[PDB]
């Protein structure tokens, strides 16, 4: 079986063979005795690039049948020159031609119908009649493939036609190891692969890599090795693998988090420790326990208090394979019916991984809230309230984090009863916190005592971001006036 | 031939043309037995069917199976027997039939109830027993009595009180052949004139089974936002008319509801459509809290006494779901500090 | 390199050369010994007038390949006399003509395609032709 080069599809292949092909390989006399017709359809669905077509073509060759002929949905759909029926007929023409030429014992002909979701609208009738009608061809087999399983209409699924389904998902660790072992066979056969490479490490480094990404990685490594050799008995080696290690689709990209996590976190007081510890506890709970597959939280506080950075920090420290951010500055000018689609699509991908985290930030700007007479959006509000309690399919897990600066307005709309628990991020409230922040940042030097003599008397109320802004601005003065101006600006708040 | 007897126009039905009509419905038990006897004729004729198979058992196991599904089941069983024989004088045997036993269209599905019934039910006091008892009585009344074909009910209470699990537990024990759930999170992005069609289609299936049961959960979401009263009128009317429609002669229903806002429903003239209503309260005394803690089985005796010595003094007000959330969260601390953190968290409500 | 008349594009040219063409200049026996498919596309993006097309043509001459033929997006989009497919087909006519008749030793052909108008928030026929049942190993598409 290993000769077809399919790894990670043991169970699906076994079940498909059992249900769809057991009859055809049994000695004909006995099956003729029992008089049972053969299955006449298959439906495959899953995320793109996981090995659906490469399974159909190999199933084609397994039976030793004729080579297939393909079709595409939208290509057939747009033809309205009287060819809408002609195409349908001509595809099956050869099958019925040979059936009449020989008889019931003609060899089977396969046809592959890609993108079958396009035909069914939430052209159909002629195809449905031809597969099963008054006349029937007992020497054909149809295989459908799709990426949107929901949008197929019920007409094709009733028994007697397209009777079977299977789901081809992202490979787990063993699947990845097997695919990697498959793809580098020839090089190791001819002894071009160096002796330092260990496949078992690549097996654990490439989390949430689909089928094609591994092949692309190997090709890129080979290209890099060639390039090194030619200098801008060669051997690909570990360094080329590491350097080449492609951007996954269901993985983590560092650029976004770099953009939202700009200057780290400074533990200037107890509330920071409290918030970080609570975040860690929540992460552990959603990772280990099986009585709570969905956990939500909402960090809220006054403006300029430091919410986005803490959320991103908590998210990044988890080590989950799938991390994403749904921010409202990627949707400048969209209409409401596009915001709904964007949110729905961002959520619908997190359900195809064994772990995940999704960060919804700046809630009040998604709704388009403005208090000169209450104006907002109802489509977004409803589509968002429904999703915060959607449970993921069996055996998966999910964690959502929120953010907002206007709590009471949300409380009026009946939203706080959808978030399980909430956290508070306070501002600086005592001179000691201010001095500790100044010392931790490490900007001022004697000047510290000068600042302390005056600040210690009063109490202050200033967010962290604003403090960063002030302390950054004052440094451009000449050296002997810096402290004086820093005091002046601060005293205006 | 048609599946929609309503939409044919009167022009074809006046006498002299298309003069006769008939209804071909789902077969009952005798029909199923006869179809099964028909389809396995040849195998028993040639003596490939084993002697252990008893058709009369398959006749009672396959409730609400249509005509084609039985044939499909037999084909699948034969295929499985063949596969077993080849190893990846053969005789199809009972085990293959059991394993193979297909998804009926008008039957029961397991995945949905698995999704809405997550951790069962725990009897932490009298109210749970009372609610379960009333549910059982209602199910009996709809199954046995003859003067009341249609029965409705509405469970209600404060947020996070434990409604949906109770509704799914009451419904799933009825053993009715046809059980269906209408939920708002299958209609994300739909417009109102699609919600009406979806609801109507879901209802127009329960009229074709000799028994049934339908669940409508989170009514407040099918309609509502109180920043100015905004809602939908189409959905409200279609729902207010469907709760008093009666099924054809001799068929029976049971509609269970759910909602957290009773006053808003009362204002809109909807509490007069439901036959009766039930209340699901929150934990209200320390003894209930200790009962729940013992039933769950997390803390041990010494921790139990430590918690009791403090909690017994005051009274509490907390839903069951929140107590599950907290008691799940506190466990992640080191064994030293579990009790202290749990008490702090509870004290924060 | 300086004979090509390009300055300020050292990094981009080097990376493109490494990733896209390192396999097309190594001795054929070794590359056939490792069994690697050749890259089949490129994408260049930037503000107007910074030197994109002149790099496409220079890369064209770098490999000693047959000269390219260009196309325009909005021009093709409006044609709805049934030639939406015929044009696309005749574009790759020479490469299809030579592939079945010379196989591995064919001389790679180029095409230079405003690709953003086609992709609207005719795609499928082009997508099939670049990668479908048939897969010409002697084409290279630059958008
Ligand atoms: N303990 C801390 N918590 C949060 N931010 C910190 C902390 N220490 C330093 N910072 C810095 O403070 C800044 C935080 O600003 P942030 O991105 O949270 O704005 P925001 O709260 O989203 O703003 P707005 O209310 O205007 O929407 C970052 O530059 C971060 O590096
Ligand atoms: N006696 C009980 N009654 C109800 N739920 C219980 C009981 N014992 C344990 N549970 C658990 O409590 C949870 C019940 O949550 P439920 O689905 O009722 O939420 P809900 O009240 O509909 O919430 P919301 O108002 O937020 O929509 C389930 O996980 C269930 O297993
Ligand atoms: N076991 C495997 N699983 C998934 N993909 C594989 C496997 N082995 C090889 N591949 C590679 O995956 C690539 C893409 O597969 P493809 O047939 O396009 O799937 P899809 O049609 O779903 O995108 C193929 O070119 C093939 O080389
Ligand atoms: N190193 C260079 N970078 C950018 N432009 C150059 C360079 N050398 C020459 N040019 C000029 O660029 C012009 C062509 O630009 P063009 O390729 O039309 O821009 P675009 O790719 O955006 O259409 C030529 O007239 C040429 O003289």
């Amino acid at each position: 079986f290993e000769k077809m080069g399919i790894g990670g599809l043991d169970k699906e292949f076994s079940d498909i063979f059992r249900r769809a092909f057991a009859s055809r390989v049994f000695p004909p006399e006995i099956v003729e005795q029992m008089g049972c017709k053969h299955v006449k359809g298959i439906l495959l669905y899953g995320p793109p690039g996981c090995g659906k077509t490469l399974l159909a073509r190999q199933i084609g060759k397994m039976l030793n049948a004729r080579e297939p002929k393909v079709v595409n949905g939208p290509e057939i759909l747009n033809k309205y020159v009287g060819e809408s029926e002609a195409n349908i007929r001509k595809l099956f023409a050869d099958a019925e031609e040979e059936q009449r030429r020989l008889g019931a014992n003609s060899g089977l002909h396969i046809i592959i119908f890609d993108e079958i979701d396009a035909i069914c609208k939430q052209v159909v009738n002629q195809l449905l009649s031809k597969i099963d009608g008054v006349e029937q061809l007992n020497n054909i087999l149809v295989i459908g493939m799709t990426n949107r399983p929901d949008l197929i209409d019920e007409a094709l699924l009733r028994p007697g036609r397209l009777e079977v389904k299977m789901e081809i998902g992202l490979p787990d660790e063993k699947g990845r190891l097997q695919i990697l072992h498959i793809h580098t066979a020839r090089m190791r056969g001819h002894q071009l692969l160096s002796a330092d490479v260990d496949i078992k490490e690549l097996a654990v480094e490439t989390k949430n890599f689909s089928g094609a990404e591994l092949e692309g990685l190997v090709r890129a490594a080979q290209s890099t090795a060639m390039n090194r050799h030619i200098k801008a008995s060669l051997q690909v080696t570990r360094g080329d693998f590491l350097a080449s290690l492609i951007k996954p689709a269901f993985g983590t990209n560092q650029e976004d988090y770099a953009s939202y996590i700009m200057n780290g976190i400074i533990k200037w007081g107890d509330p920071v420790t409290r918030v970080l510890d609570d975040g860690e506890l929540l992460v552990q709970q959603t990772k280990n326990s099986d009585r709570t597959p969905l956990v939500s939280v909402l960090l809220e506080g006054p403006p300029h208090s430091g919410k986005t950075a803490l959320a991103a920090k908590i998210a990044e420290e988890s080590n989950f394979p799938f991390i994403k951010i749904c921010s409202p500055d990627k949707m400048i000018g969209f209409s409401e019916t596009a915001k709904c689609q964007a949110m729905k699509k961002i959520f619908d991908d997190a359900y195809k991984s064994q772990l995940s985290c999704v960060v919804v930030d700046d809630i009040e700007r998604l709704l388009d809230y403005v208090p000169i007479g209450p104006r907002f959006s109802n489509l977004v509000l409803q589509a968002l309230l429904v999703l915060l309690k959607k449970a993921p399919p069996q055996g998966r897990k999910l964690l959502i984090i929120g953010t907002t600066s206007r709590k009471d307005v949300l409380q009026e709309m009946e939203m706080l009863n959808a978030f399980s628990t909430t956290i508070h991020v306070p501002n600086i409230a005592t001179g000691e916190q201010l001095l500790e922040a100044l010392e931790l940042l490490g900007n001022f030097k004697k000047e510290r005592t000068t600042i302390a003599q005056q600040v210690k008397g009063k109490k202050v109320w200033i967010g962290i971001k604003k403090l960063l802004m002030l302390i950054e601005m004052s440094l451009q003065m000449d050296p002997e006036y810096r402290v004086r101006k820093f005091l002046a600006l601060l005293r205006e708040e | 031939m048609t599946n929609r007897p309503d939409l044919i126009d009167e022009a074809l039905l006046r006498p002299g043309r298309l003069e006769v009509k008939m209804e071909i419905g789902l077969p009952d038990e005798k029909g199923r037995l006869q179809i099964l006897h028909i389809h396995t004729a040849r195998m028993r004729g040639h003596q490939l069917l084993s002697a252990d198979v008893d058709i009369k058992e398959l006749a009672v196991e396959t409730k609400n199976f249509s005509g084609a599904e039985l044939e499909g089941l037999v084909r699948a069983a034969q295929s499985t027997a063949m596969n077993r024989h080849i190893k990846a004088s053969l005789q199809v045997t009972r085990g293959d039939f059991l394993a193979s036993l297909i998804k009926p269209a008008f039957g029961t599905n397991q995945e949905d109830y698995a999704s809405y019934i997550m951790n069962g039910i725990i009897k932490w006091g009298d109210p749970v027993t009372r609610v379960l008892d009333d549910g059982e009585l209602l199910v009996q009344q709809t199954k046995n009595s003859d003067r009341t074909p249609l029965v409705s009910v509405l469970l209600e209470g404060p947020p996070h009180s434990g409604k949906t699990a109770l509704a799914a537990k009451i419904a799933e024990e009825s053993n009715f052949p046809f059980i269906k759930i209408c939920s708002p999170d299958k209609m994300i992005g739909f417009s109102e004139t699609a919600k009406c069609q979806a609801m109507k289609k879901i209802f127009d299936d329960a009229y074709k089974s000799q028994l049934s049961c339908v669940v409508v959960d989170d009514i407040e979401r099918l309609l509502y936002v109180p920043i100015g009263p905004r809602f939908s009128n189409l959905v409200l009317q279609a729902l207010l008319v469907l709760l008093k429609k009666a099924p054809p002669q001799g068929r029976k229903l049971l509609i269970i509801g759910t909602t957290s806002r009773k006053d808003v429903l009362q204002e809109m003239e909807m509490l007069n459509a439901f036959s009766t209503t039930i209340h699901v309260p929150n934990i209200a005394t320390g003894e209930q809290l200790l009962e729940a803690l013992e039933l769950l089985g997390n803390f041990k005796d010494k921790e139990r006494t430590t918690i009791a010595q403090q909690v017994k003094g005051k009274k509490v007000w907390i839903g069951i779901k929140k107590l599950l959330m907290l008691i799940e969260m506190s466990l992640q601390m080191d064994p030293e500090y579990r009790v202290r953190k749990f008490l702090a968290l509870l004290r924060e409500e």
